[PDB]
């Protein structure tokens, strides 16, 4: 004899927590730059790195 | 000879001259074609560095 309000007491964190899941996992904080100087390693030697 | 600038060394010799004097120097060296043929690279580096 209880009404449909029974189902209203239901809680649905299932959909919320599927939503929160990350689409892309990031190996590095920002994409690595890919450009090789013509001199080569020379530049790093300039700053001793 | 080896200059060894900025911790990096190579046989080539580096000279620097102002814009005005370069053409006069070229005119003075016009008599010597083989030396001029030997010039490798010319770069307009900023003066501040």
């Amino acid at each position: 004899l209880s009404p449909t309000a029974l189902f209203s007491k239901f809680n649905d964190e299932y959909n919320y927590y599927k939503e929160l899941r990350a689409e892309y996992k990031d190996l590095a904080l920002q994409p690595p730059t890919v450009t090789s100087s013509q001199m080569g390693n020379a530049f790093q030697i300039a700053n001793s790195i | 000879k080896g200059i060894t600038y900025d911790y990096i060394t190579s046989p080539v010799n580096l000279y620097v001259m102002n814009r005005e004097d370069f053409n006069n120097f070229m005119d003075k060296m016009s008599k010597y074609p083989w030396i001029t043929q030997n010039f490798q690279k010319i770069i307009l580096i900023p003066a501040t560095f």
